[PDB]
């Protein structure tokens, strides 16, 4: 850990603090994340250094020193939450949005092929650069650390992007949870506000139901197998997407609709999402 | 304390949920639906007609209320 100088604090993730640093040997800027390891998990994350893709934040190195675990990774100037916060009076150009989702599905498609999930995908672990690229951070860390109700700085974590199966108590959940979280990020990138901002797990479920209709055996076969399903949930009907996500075109709605499908089995995969008509005209404009 | 949610409706019911503080929450039995006298006893100020109809097990401190429309 002695090779990292010029260390400045950038922010706070849900696992630890994030810094911008300088590699004394190479002279490059790097990002470090100090996850306080109070009490296998390291050897497994080191293996994540082997999963490289232009859309996966590069895990440069893992370092364990006296109760601290440092993730040295590729440095990107901003995340999607901040980028959307700043583009509030103009939003994001549809071409950039189509470019981002496209690159996001190639990173998901890459990681899923290797049975690596994220499970806690939020706009905050979606990192951007000045060249029009977007990359995923923190893949595979949740299956070592597990994602909590509260963070390390006791901040309240984000339920907003959780899949309905996770919320209804499914223990045997898919990689389709990531496609759900990404379908939420897609709509939010389009409307600039979270599609389902619930204040509790039950409110998050109700939020989902109000927009997409309350699930049943017709729209979600096997929904009655979910530990937390109750036949008394408020009864709502599926709303019209032309209303929910106005700027989006028919192809954009069709895909969002398929990424947000209730049944994990029927929910579009990253691989098949890439071949969707929506991406027929994808470009790559700068941020 | 006690957070009272915004009311929300569907075709034949009106709803709302109430989040309970750690103190009051220790007074609510495990898998038990309450009567007005029972939830009112907890401090929940609400009009008459509201029915504690469901319990989301993972968050037993959230009381879910229902009431038929109109």
């Amino acid at each position: 850990m002695e090779n990292f100088q010029k260390v400045e604090k950038i922010g706070e993730g849900t696992y630890g603090v994030v810094y911008k640093a300088r590699n004394k040997l190479t002279g490059e800027v790097v990002a470090l994340k100090k996850i306080r390891l109070d009490t296998t998990a390291i050897r497994e994350i080191s293996l994540l250094k082997e999963l490289n893709h232009p859309n996966i934040v590069k895990l440069l190195d893992v370092i364990h020193t006296e109760n601290k675990l440092y993730l040295v990774f590729e440095f990107l100037h901003q995340d999607l939450k901040k980028f959307m916060d700043a583009s509030a009076l103009t939003g994001i150009p549809l071409p950039l949005i189509k470019s981002y989702l496209f690159q996001l599905l190639q990173g998901l498609a890459f990681c899923h092929s290797h049975r690596v999930l994220h499970r806690d995908l939020k706009p905050q672990n979606l990192l951007i650069n000045t060249e029009g690229a977007i990359k995923l951070a923190d893949f595979g860390l949740a299956r070592a650390f597990g994602v909590p109700v509260r963070t390390y700085t006791h901040e309240v974590v984000t339920l907003w992007y959780r899949a309905p199966e996770i919320l209804l108590g499914c223990k045997y959940y898919s990689t389709a949870v990531d496609i759900w979280s990404l379908g939420c990020i897609f709509a939010e990138m389009v409307t600039r506000r979270a599609l389902f901002p619930g204040d509790s797990e039950i409110d998050q479920l109700f939020r989902i139901f109000r927009t997409l209709g309350t699930p049943d055996e017709v729209v979600w076969p096997g929904v009655t197998s979910m530990p937390d399903y109750k036949p008394s949930f408020p009864k709502w009907a599926r709303q019209d997407f032309s209303k929910v996500v106005p700027p989006l075109d028919e192809d954009g709605r069709s895909l969002l609709s398929q990424m947000l499908h209730y049944d994990p089995n029927k929910r579009i995969s990253a691989k098949a999402a890439l071949a969707h008509p929506f991406f027929q005209d994808v470009t790559k404009p700068v941020p | 304390q006690i957070y009272y949610s915004d009311k929300y409706d569907d075709e034949e019911f009106e709803y709302r949920h109430v989040m309970l503080p750690k103190d009051i929450a220790k007074l609510v039995p495990k898998t038990h639906l309450m009567s007005e006298s029972e939830w009112r006893n907890l401090g929940v100020q609400q009009s008459q007609g509201w029915v504690h109809y469901m319990i989301h097990e993972p968050e037993p401190h959230i009381l879910l209320f229902r009431r038929p429309l109109p």
